[PDB]
């Protein structure tokens, strides 16, 4: 009887949201039905292009019921407040939802409550200033989580989906697979930051005051994270934006996707994550996330950044091209803050900097760099990531580099941290090597026959190749 | 310094209204002022306008409906940092 | 659909 995606994002040990308050961006809504009575708001602002009753409102009530819905809802308590911004037929414009952005901010001014979720059931192409507005709304303290899109594409090209400090959400279904329908289907790519489930989801229908109706969508899948969201922070209201993304993706199943379904290159860039509410089971843990860069282009001197929210440390940086034409990576301050930035070779098609970034509260950490000599360098502190970047067109606390190359550290003064080293080398396409359950990996690099790159995946780093060895930093409390 | 967008899916623009974005720091008083001064050069260029929005709280700036031939005039206004067509988006 | 609205235009 309980719907299977609500189910689905049931953790395997396990035991809300009225605290918070999460807003909804979309047509207007029935706010008499039976799911959603009394817990929703409609604020009557109103933004929305001229046309060109229960169609009207269809949408978005769906989406109020999948939120916070009594009998189909992810987070059942919580209160919700409504913009429209989208009319009769689902059509909004850019100015109309900065204008609801703006009109959350001043509500928000004038008379405080606790922690807001903002969901943005919505997309259109990228957009430069709906970015700066979400963005602008996120270092505010605002969680905002939108809908990767619906047009089986990278999630980049389209805005909110692809503004920065955004949670981004894709759509799975029944069997955990992407979902996809013809031409149509799941947004995809670096700018998704998870999956959940979104097709076949029951919930409120505006046809009648206690009547439900299947939807598939982003925007459903997008609901579920506002709904685990609201949870989390009614459970721990001082969740900045980075501890709430870090918790959403340790949290979630990982690797139940079949990536086949994707384009060969996205495959790398897709996070294979489907959201989960937290256990019941939760004292302190170490969290890190992969942040993979925008390719950095063509360009000769081409560097790709990927850098960490404000309250995270970089604690490794790597690099990967499909060709295998790089120059490397290196870590550099920036800001007082350290960024990864990854270089192009000379006749590469680019390259993308791949950035771990962690949560680790008590950290001192600092770089080592020593230029070419093998190129050594030690945190003389743990260890905790190396990289390397050269300048020329072709070849125990330690790190160690080819003869012609820089080599970069990262240590840190963490006390309570132990941290480990597990190599593994075979003849290859792509080795692997994972820490154990309970440690978190915090660097992933190859030993110095031609490599393309590495990245970690969730807890496990990746090698690619055209006596390869895949070196894997772990480390926990 | 001040740049032109619009939305690379043709299909979704809407042509005639643009957001205005102003440099970071700018006050709402200089926001309306701005507006009203691009009301005026245009004016007198014999081109209508209507200030549907002035923004303020996240972005400085304001919502224009007017002729696309005032573009290269209103880059050119004090505080402008970019101006962007507006363009659609839907349910998804 | 057009365009990707009220579940994949199904
Ligand atoms: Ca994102």
């Amino acid at each position: 009887s309980i719907p299977w995606n609500l189910e689905r994002i049931t953790p395997p040990r396990y035991r809300g949201g009225s605290l918070v308050e999460v807003y909804l961006l979309d047509t207007s809504i029935q706010s008499d039905h039976r799911e959603i009575e009394g817990r929703v708001m409609v604020t009557d602002f109103e933004n929305v292009p001229e046309e060109d009753a229960s169609k009207c409102d269809s949408h978005g009530t769906h989406l109020a019921g999948v939120v916070s819905g009594r009998d189909a809802g992810v987070a059942k308590g919580a209160s919700m407040r409504s913009l429209r911004v989208l009319n009769c037929q689902g059509k909004g414009t850019v100015s109309g939802t900065l204008i609801g952005l703006e009109f959350i901010r001043k509500s928000q001014l004038v008379q405080p409550v606790g922690p807001l979720v903002v969901l943005l059931p919505l997309a259109g192409g990228y957009s430069r200033v709906l970015n700066a507005a979400c963005q602008r709304l996120a270092r505010a303290g605002v969680v905002l989580v939108t809908a990767a899109g619906n047009f089986r594409d990278d999630a980049c090209l389209y805005s909110p989906a692809s503004a920065p400090e955004v949670i981004t959400v894709g759509a799975t279904n029944a069997q955990d697979q992407p979902v996809t329908l013809g031409t149509l289907g799941t947004n995809f790519g670096r700018c998704v930051d998870l999956f959940a489930p979104g097709e076949d989801i029951i919930g409120a229908s505006s046809d009648c005051s206690t009547c439900f109706v299947s939807q598939s969508g982003t925007s459903q899948a997008a609901a579920h994270v506002a709904g685990i969201a609201a949870m989390m922070l009614s459970a721990e209201p001082e969740l900045t934006l980075a501890e709430l993304r870090q918790r959403l993706i340790h949290f979630s199943a990982k690797d139940v996707i079949n990536e086949a379904w994707f384009p060969e290159d996205q495959r790398v860039l897709t996070p294979n994550l489907v959201a989960a509410l937290p256990p019941s089971t939760h004292g302190w843990q170490l969290f890190c996330r992969t942040v993979w860069s925008a390719h950095s282009g063509p360009t000769r001197m081409a560097t790709a950044i990927a850098r960490c929210a404000p309250d995270e440390e970089l604690l490794s940086c790597s690099s990967f091209s499909r060709s295998g034409k790089r120059r490397g990576e290196r870590m550099e301050a920036q800001g007082g803050k350290l960024v990864c930035r990854a270089h192009n070779a000379f006749g590469g098609e680019g390259v993308y900097a791949i950035a771990r970034c962690c949560l680790l509260p008590q950290a001192n950490c600092s770089v080592h760099t020593a230029p070419p000599a093998g190129t050594r360098v030690h945190c003389h502190h743990v260890l905790t990531g190396c990289s390397s970047h050269w300048e020329v067109e072709d070849l125990p606390n330690q790190c160690v580099g080819h003869r012609e190359a820089s080599i970069h550290a990262s240590c840190c003064h963490a006390p309570g941290l132990e941290c480990k080293v597990k190599e593994h080398g075979i003849p290859q396409e792509q080795v692997t090597v994972a820490c154990e359950e309970g440690w978190t990996l915090t660097g992933c690099s190859a030993l110095p026959s031609h490599v393309l790159g590495a990245y970690a995946v969730d807890n496990t780093c990746v090698v690619r190749s055209r006596a390869v060895t895949a070196v894997a930093i772990c480390c926990r409390s | 310094t001040a740049t032109f967008h619009r939305c690379a899916k043709d299909p979704w623009r809407l042509p005639g209204t643009y957001v205005v974005v102003l440099k970071e720091e700018t006050h709402l008083s200089q926001s309306e002022r701005t507006a009203r001064r691009l009301q005026a050069q245009a004016a007198r260029r014999g081109y209508l306008t209507k200030i549907l929005h002035v923004f303020h709280g996240l972005l400085p700036g304001f919502l224009v409906k007017m002729s696309g031939d005032l573009l290269e005039l209103a880059l050119k206004l004090p505080h402008v940092d970019y101006i962007e067509e507006d363009s659609s988006v839907f349910a998804q | 659909x057009a365009f990707g609205x009220f579940s994949f235009a199904g």
